[PDB]
DNA sequence: AGTCTGACGCGGCG
DNA sequence: CGCCGCGTCAGACTGCA
RNA sequence: GCAGUCUGA
């Protein structure tokens, strides 16, 4: 959706924004399980075991 | 239209002739109907009619009857606009002394009547009296007398004398007086007084009385008794939209005047008791001054807003005043400003401009294109057609602006490259599209920046900004000669990743046709961008003749380098690109473009190299992780490491083993150890990757790592900061600058927890604190410094000098800081440069060194070459082109006309925010040479020098100096001279905290006025045992102490007197104070022994050598070349005698007691040498070492201050700067010339009327130039609009008034001023017209 | 923001400032030496005269704009003179010479 | 169509000089009834002033020249 | 704000110096469009005409 | 002119 | 001890005669 | 037009 440049990074060294990239990743990885699980209408155990 | 300015003192018939009524009542308007008032401050009677062309009442309404005066009111009907020019005045009841001749120091008033202000100002506001006229009693002229003084005094003599007080006493006193009388009277007593302290005040006084006598005015004008009224359409009375009328300031303070004046007016019919018409001139003197300036008397009258109102001076003076806010600079139509945005897709020479902007900036240039071609019949129907924008309006602006530049300006504009001209391509968004190249140029980047749009209208000042200020010709920077449009950041690491190998990539090994066949193989995808491959390349050589040779052969090189070689212009060779190509190897690309084909081929080529730095970029992928940032396995290890080290100092302090002071030093030491084991372990880890070859084999090669890419590319970061994210942040300082003794461990890929971070935060904010108020420190010192050099041009194209100064590489130790050719590039010879064989010239007289006459001086090794400079350069009024040097932004010879002041001042002004706020071990192997040498053979046969301004110099084999150290008194070294010596060899040795002194020819000492106990002490200390001899210090003593001086003699073993060589004259030492000697009497001395034994930045440094401050203890230098003696002693001072052996020989020194002087008696010191220790103040190395001395001391310290922060400034720009500071000069002799003695002259006026009276072979005067700082020699000029422009304007004014001074318009700023073309540039074409067509 | 031509300041005569008044940029001091580095001369003296100050030498200019002919006939800034009405309103006379 | 003057700048060996030749040119095309030496290409005045430049066409000198023959064959017609 | 889907990479220079690059789903979900409100006042004033 | 004032900078320079 | 200076450009909002 | 405040580069 947007693209940044890397070398804005190192210079100044704001290096949480890497993290939370890479937070923000996996905590959308775990969205896409959900958006999964409940568009083949899963059970409620499978969804809440997850 | 007009030739210069003139100003002086205005007569009151003068006033009254300006004025075209006189101002009788305090009523601005008529509140009932808002015309109006008669005789008010606003009176259409007086200043002109209030519309155009209609009276005040409506019985004239047209022009038909223009220029009659209505005669039911007296209004002529006129143009409104006369309301601009037409002024009034105030009749003062009675005199007023004007402000700024009273209070501007010095007060000319007071200079004037050899009074003291203190004292005038007591007499002007009526609290004492002053005798007008003394007769025969002791009421003496100008005695105060306060009024219980004068009271027994109406009967002491009666009514014989007249005494009077305020301003009425001070006119009669100034109107009495007599100038040619008064001056004649004390130019005698000028002439006859010994003691200069008083000379002072009288060449003061006497410069004054000239002033006032040869200038047509006269003292009594200095007491106002016309007030002149600023017309009413520059004071205007604004009407509020809110029901209101918004009222200035000088409305106030001139109503406030008129009142107090018309009371007073009363007072006089009234005949109102003295006391309370006392206070009634009091207060119309202290109203007439608050309005002229107000607060000079202190408490400022403040209406309405508990702030200050505002002065007719306050309107003219400060950043806020006519001068800097509306003359100097101004607001500007045709022009826009917006948001600018990167559009890669660019060529150099345009920018997207938004057609929302474009549309309104070239308005008028679309009526006249629309109304042209039949599309409109009047403006108004085109400017319909605009406003509705119809869709033809778009085509006529697509030719609107097709070949017309604009100018583009960032703020601040630091330097000349801040404006550039780009030709616009319309674009549809909003945002202003800039290309990425001359983002280093402006500053620029894109995190929200905004620019200026300005429109050329005349087609002189389209050709302007397509001839001179287009970006395609700004590609070199003016403060050196080096590319300012430089790929960044991108492109480089666009093409570092292009030209970069791996070991097994895709299709290693290949053989490949050409770059054409690599694209091809890329493309495809066959074949890596790195794969190391053989290319068969054909590259252009430029031979003699002048034309290209293609030479064709298979290269070793990579895929990426292959393709890359497809943008390379034709002349250039392929090693040019066969290798990695970082920030500076692009750089230096570019400029070997520049300086072997020109700017058209180098301005094709940056554009082709950033879309492909661009292009590859994005192929690259190349994108920053958490996991880039690798920190060293052994960081963990090392730190806990350190961490005991500590412990095993801190169980020292806590056993008292160590001090508080040495334990934080060592645990500091090994904290800095341990953080750079850890970077260097994190730097070894990151550059290094292990890779497979194509033999399954392991390989290690240069890591493909993204932050090691971005650091070594130099595209963003440097190991400073890898450091940070990957090794540790290590020690931290506090607030005050202590640095804290625990470091951050820990990086930034890690957690700083709360602590490091708040530690962190204090450094954080002190950076930004510092760029927050040094960008005021380095915009005055810019501003000072175009204010000093704004009107020095280039005038000529050689003024035909001989002289100029010696350029060497600077060496400040054992290594060079700057090469020759770093020195002498651009510049043109003074004298013939032969090769180290003598008397071949290498190079010819004038010749402009460009790099081809660099390289052969490098390679043929010559070291010092004589140059030419502008502090030496012959020409009056300018520089010669010659003397100057290479145009640094273009690479020749620089063009007469060029404005060289203002270009030297921004290249030292815009790096200005980047500035802040014992034995000697040779280096080298080469053949040692000592100068400047005073030495001697000792008994153990090593070489011992007595000298102390000796140098010792390292000598290559090609004759260069290499390396240079300073060796001190005393000093005595193991080696010879001529001697070779290899690396790492100690050659001189010394005692850093005592001075010995040294025996010259070998005999037996002898003590001479040794009397024990007076002057002597026979001791010894029970730690050494051993016997010695202290000579008695002046605490140490009483008086009769201090008159018998102590000194030893060499006497051989005959009895008879020894003599030091080359004189006659005895080997004496006189002894100092706490002077030690461990030798004993009888004892025989041989020559080289050491008889007796004496103990011991930033921008404020630039803004400190501009304005030559004089340093808190200056090294005190010889003021002639002679012998040394100490004549007598004691009064708070040492008096130092130097007597020559020529010419009057009595000089003599005050030197203080304390002062620690290294120079004894007998030896000679010559002209400007060290006799003290010290920072030496710039005046007197100007006064004793000539300009030359001091033009290169200023050079060097300043560029030791910019070269500390890797500032490049070539020092041209300096010298620049030297010229305009030591550009006065003092007579020391008169001669034939009209110079009076002592007085300070321009030198040009001076070095002028030398030239004519040796043309009739009459003698010349004789000077001693000065050096001011920039502030006092910017405010030091001829003109006075160019100096009541810069700073301080009530001075400059006052001074320029009552000299009667005339300001011919000769520099930049008085052209900026007043709108005339300045005479630099397309300007001088027509400057110089205007001299051959009226100076014929 | 941008501005062609549009209302002016009442004692200077020169442009009124921000997007609100329908602005005009202003051309500073450092802006004005950076055209003295370079040599035009004869952009900086349409910046002075006919774009601010000169008050017939701006409507000069428009119609000539408008009439195809780009060329100026700049006269002295209305600043100067508000200048020289401001330094004879002290006791100063500051004069033209010819 | 013109992106560097350098060209021009040999042949009027001042760049002072040739804003000010390359305006008299320009004006000479703009008002005056003068037509260009070079093909007008769509281009300004100002740029077919410095294409012409650029090709030896035009200097002060031939400019000077030129505007003394046409006074004096102007002063010619007069009957 | 809102959560965007970044990527760290240099794309054909419309990244450079601080810029950045936003993909046109991102002004069609209308995820940064924000409303403005001003407010414009007409005085009705007493003249003296 | 009474403040139920403000001051609460700094560094050269003359 | 008093006087003189202490970066540039820009946008917004109040309250004021 | 000014003062105050905030902000941007
Ligand atoms: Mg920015
Ligand atoms: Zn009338
Ligand atoms: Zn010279």
């Amino acid at each position: 959706d947007i693209v940044l440049n890397p070398l804005g990074v190192p210079s100044r060294m704001n290096i949480g924004q890497i993290l939370e990239t890479h937070l923000g990743m996996a905590a959308k990885g775990i969205g896409d399980k959900i958006n999964a699980m409940l568009k083949q209408q899963q059970e409620v155990a499978k969804l809440r075991e997850f | 239209e007009f030739d210069a300015i003139k100003i002086a003192l205005a007569s009151p018939d003068m006033i009254r002739s300006w004025s075209f009524g006189e101002v009788k009542k305090p009523e601005t308007i008529n509140y009932r109907t808002f015309k109006p008032e008669r005789d008010g401050l606003f009176c259409a009677r007086i200043f002109g009619p209030v519309k155009d062309y209609e009276c005040l009442c409506g019985k004239y309404k047209r022009l038909k009857h223009r220029g009659v005066i209505c005669e039911k009111c007296g209004v002529e009907v006129t143009q409104t606009k006369v309301r601009r020019e037409r002024m009034g005045h105030i009749e003062l009841a009675s005199p007023t002394a004007h402000i700024w001749f009273l209070k501007s120091l010095p007060s000319r008033i007071g200079l004037l009547l050899d009074m003291p202000l203190r004292d005038i100002e007591r007499v002007l506001y009526f609290e004492s009296y002053v005798v007008i006229e003394g007769g025969m009693t002791n009421l003496e002229r100008q005695q105060i007398l306060t009024e219980e003084q004068y009271l027994d005094a109406l009967e002491e003599f009666g009514d014989e004398f007249d005494a009077k007080m305020g301003a009425e006493a001070i006119q009669a006193l100034l109107k009495s007086m007599d100038l040619e009388q008064e001056c004649e009277q004390l130019r005698e007593e000028l002439n006859e007084t010994n003691s200069e302290t008083k000379r002072k005040k009288l060449t003061k006084r006497i410069k004054l009385l000239e002033a006032f006598v040869q200038s047509g005015n006269k003292p009594e004008w200095m007491i106002l008794t016309v007030l002149p009224v600023l017309p009413p359409d520059l004071r205007p009375l604004v009407p509020l939209d809110g029901g209101r009328f918004a009222t200035s300031d000088l409305n106030d303070l001139y109503r406030r005047v008129i009142n107090r004046n018309n009371r007073l007016k009363r007072l006089l019919d009234l005949a109102a008791p003295d006391i309370i018409v006392r206070n009634e001139k009091r207060m119309l003197q202290e109203a007439v001054d608050a309005l002229l300036d107000n607060g000079r008397r202190g408490r400022a009258i403040t209406g309405s807003n508990k702030r200050p109102l505002k002065s007719l001076a306050d309107m003219i003076k400060g950043k806020q005043g006519r001068f800097r806010q509306n003359l100097l600079g101004k607001r500007v139509d045709y022009s826009g400003r917006s948001v600018i945005t990167v559009g890669p897709y660019l060529r150099l020479h345009q920018c997207g401009l938004p057609k929302k902007m474009a549309l309104e900036l070239f308005k008028p240039f679309i009526y006249g294109k629309l109304e042209l071609r039949g599309l409109a019949t009047t403006i108004k129907a085109a400017k319909k057609m605009v406003e509705r924008e119809e869709a033809v309006v778009w085509d006529i602006l697509d030719e609107v602006i097709r070949e017309h530049p604009v100018l583009l300006n960032r703020a601040p504009t630091l330097h000349r490259l801040g404006i550039q001209a780009f030709e616009p391509v319309l674009i549809e968004g909003k945002a202003i599209q800039l290309h990425p190249l001359v983002c280093a140029a402006y500053n620029a980047d894109f995190d929200g920046d905004q620019m200026a749009v300005h429109v050329p209208l005349t087609l002189e000042a389209q050709l302007e900004a397509r001839a001179l200020m287009m970006s395609t010709n700004n590609i070199l920077s003016p403060a050196n000669g080096e590319p300012i449009i430089v790929p960044s950041q991108d492109v480089v690491l666009g093409l570092y990743y292009m030209t970069r190998d791996c070991v097994n990539a895709k299709g290693e090994g290949m053989v490949l046709t050409g770059p054409k066949e690599a694209e091809r193989l890329y493309r495809s995808g066959l074949a890596s961008l790195h794969a190391r491959v053989k290319v068969r390349i054909t590259e252009y050589e430029k031979d003699a003749n002048g034309e290209l040779v293609a030479k064709t052969s298979l290269k070793d090189t990579t895929v990426g380098r292959a393709i890359l070689w497809m943008i390379v212009p034709k002349g250039l060779p392929y090693s040019i690109v066969n290798q990695a190509l970082g920030k500076k190897a692009i750089s230096k690309m570019l400029n070997t473009c520049y300086r072997i084909l020109g700017l058209k081929p180098t301005v094709i080529f940056a554009d082709q190299i950033m879309y492909t730095g661009f292009a590859y970029a994005a192929r690259s992928g190349a994108s920053v992780g958490i996991d880039d940032m690798v920190i060293p396995e052994k960081k963990h290890e090392i730190i806990s490491e350190a961490e005991a080290e500590v412990a095993e100092i801190q169980e020292q302090f806590q056993s008292g083993l160590v001090t508080a002071g040495e334990r934080y030093n060592k645990v500091i030491d090994i904290w800095a150890a341990a953080n750079d084991r850890v970077s260097k372990a994190m730097m070894d880890n990151l550059q290094t990757e292990t890779v497979i070859n194509r033999d399954g084999q392991e390989e290690k090669q240069v890591s493909f790592n993204s932050i090691y890419m971005m650091a070594d590319s130099g595209a963003r970061g440097s190991a400073a900061q890898i450091r940070q994210l990957a090794g540790m942040r290590g020690l931290m300082a506090k607030p005050d600058g202590s640095i804290i003794e625990t470091p951050i461990t820990a990086n930034f890929r890690e957690g700083l927890n709360v602590l490091q971070y708040f530690i962190s935060t204090h450094g954080a904010r002190k950076g930004l604190a510092d760029t927050a108020l040094k960008t005021a420190n380095s915009g005055y010192l810019t501003r000072r410094l175009v204010d000093v050099a704004q009107d020095l041009v280039v005038t000529e194209d050689d003024c035909g000098t001989h002289e100029g100064i010696m350029m060497t590489p600077v060496i400040e130790g054992g290594d060079v800081k700057e090469p020759l050719r770093d020195r002498v590039l651009g510049r043109v010879t003074a004298e013939d440069v032969l090769k180290p064989g003598t008397a071949d010239i290498l190079v010819p007289r004038n010749t402009l060194l460009h790099e081809q006459w660099c390289d052969l001086l490098e390679e043929n090794s010559v070291d010092a070459v004589k140059v030419r400079s502008v502090v030496s350069c012959d020409t009056d009024f300018g520089v010669c082109a010659h003397c100057y040097g290479r145009d640094l932004a273009r690479g020749h010879i620089i063009n007469k006309g060029e404005a060289i002041g203002v270009i030297a001042a921004q290249s030292i002004g815009e790096p200005g925010t980047q500035l802040t706020m014992s034995s000697i071990q040779v280096k080298n192997k080469g053949s040692i040479k000592l100068s400047n040498v005073k030495s001697v053979v000792n008994s153990s046969g090593k070489l011992v020098i007595t000298s102390r301004n000796t140098e010792l110099k390292l000598i290559d084999e090609f004759g260069r100096t290499k390396e240079s150290y300073k060796v001190p008194y005393g000093a005595v070294l193991a080696k010879g001279d001529g001697e070779q010596v290899a690396g790492g060899e100690t050659v001189a040795n010394w005692d850093p905290h005592t001075m010995p002194v040294i025996t010259e020819v070998s005999g037996f000492v002898r003590f001479t006025d040794m009397i024990d106990g007076q002057t002597i002490t026979r001791q010894t200390d029970e730690l050494t045992g051993l016997s010695s001899l202290v000579v008695l210090d002046s605490a140490e003593r009483t008086a009769g102490g201090k008159d018998l001086r102590p000194a030893l003699k060499i006497v051989d073993a005959q009895g008879n007197d020894v003599l030091i060589p080359g004189t006659d004259m005895p080997a004496q030492y006189f002894l100092p104070g706490k002077a030690i000697v461990q030798l004993e009497d009888g004892v025989q001395i041989s020559s080289g022994d050491t008889l007796a034994r004496i103990p011991q930045g930033g921008l404020p440094r630039v803004a400190d050598l501009f304005e030559a401050r004089r340093p808190k203890e200056p090294a005190i230098l010889a003021e002639i070349s002679g012998i040394v003696s100490f004549g007598k002693e004691t009064k708070g001072k040492r008096r130092l005698v130097i007597t020559p052996v020529d010419g009057s020989d009595p000089y003599e020194e005050m030197i203080p007691k304390w002062r620690q002087l290294n120079v004894f008696e007998g030896e000679r010191v010559e002209r400007g040498d060290v006799i003290s220790d010290g920072p030496e103040a710039p005046h007197d190395i100007l006064r004793l070492r000539g300009v030359h001395a001091v033009t290169r001391y200023i050079v060097n310290e300043v560029q030791d201050v910019y070269r500390l922060q890797g500032v490049k400034i070539n020092d041209k720009h300096i010298e620049v700067i030297v010229r305009q500071m030591l550009r006065k000069a003092t007579i020391v002799n008169a001669g034939s010339s009209d110079f009076l003695e002592g007085e300070q002259v321009e030198y040009s006026r001076v070095k002028i009327a030398n030239r004519e009276l040796e043309a009739n072979g009459k003698v010349g005067a004789t000077y001693s130039r000065d050096l001011l700082g920039i502030t006092k020699a910017s405010l030091a000029t001829e003109s006075f609009i160019s100096a009541a422009s810069f700073q301080e304007t009530t001075r400059v004014l006052t001074e320029a008034a009552v000299a009667g001074k005339r300001d011919e318009l000769r520099g930049l700023k008085e052209n900026v001023i007043v709108g005339r073309l300045i005479p630099a540039g397309t300007g001088y074409a027509y400057h110089q017209d205007r001299m051959r067509r009226r100076a014929a | 923001h941008a501005r062609s031509t549009g209302s002016y300041s009442l004692v200077t005569q020169q442009p009124l400032g921000g997007k609100a008044q329908f602005g005009g940029q202003r051309f500073g001091e450092m802006e004005v030496w950076a055209l003295e580095a370079y040599g035009a001369a004869y952009t900086l003296q349409e910046m002075l005269t006919v774009k601010s100050d000169d008050v017939n030498g701006r409507t000069k200019m428009y119609k000539n704009i408008v009439d195809g002919n780009h060329q100026m006939e700049p006269g002295m800034p209305e600043s100067f003179n508000v200048l020289l009405k401001e330094i004879r309103s002290l006791g100063i006379n500051i004069e033209l010479e010819d | 169509a013109r992106v560097t003057v350098q060209d021009a700048v040999e042949k009027i060996g001042n760049r002072f000089d040739l804003v000010l030749v390359a305006a008299r040119r320009a004006r000479q095309m703009q008002v005056g009834g003068k037509d260009p030496l070079v093909p007008e290409e769509n281009d300004k005045t100002t740029v077919i002033a410095l294409r012409e430049i650029e090709e030896g066409l035009i200097n002060n000198q031939i400019l000077d020249v030129r505007e003394r023959q046409e006074q004096q064959e102007q002063e010619a017609a007069e009957l | 704000g809102q959560n965007m889907r970044v990527a760290f990479m240099p794309w054909n220079g419309y990244n450079f110096e601080d810029s950045i690059l936003v993909s046109e789903r991102v002004v069609q979900e209308d995820r940064f469009t924000t409303i403005h409100i001003q407010e414009l006042a007409c005085v009705s004033r007493d003249t003296k005409l």
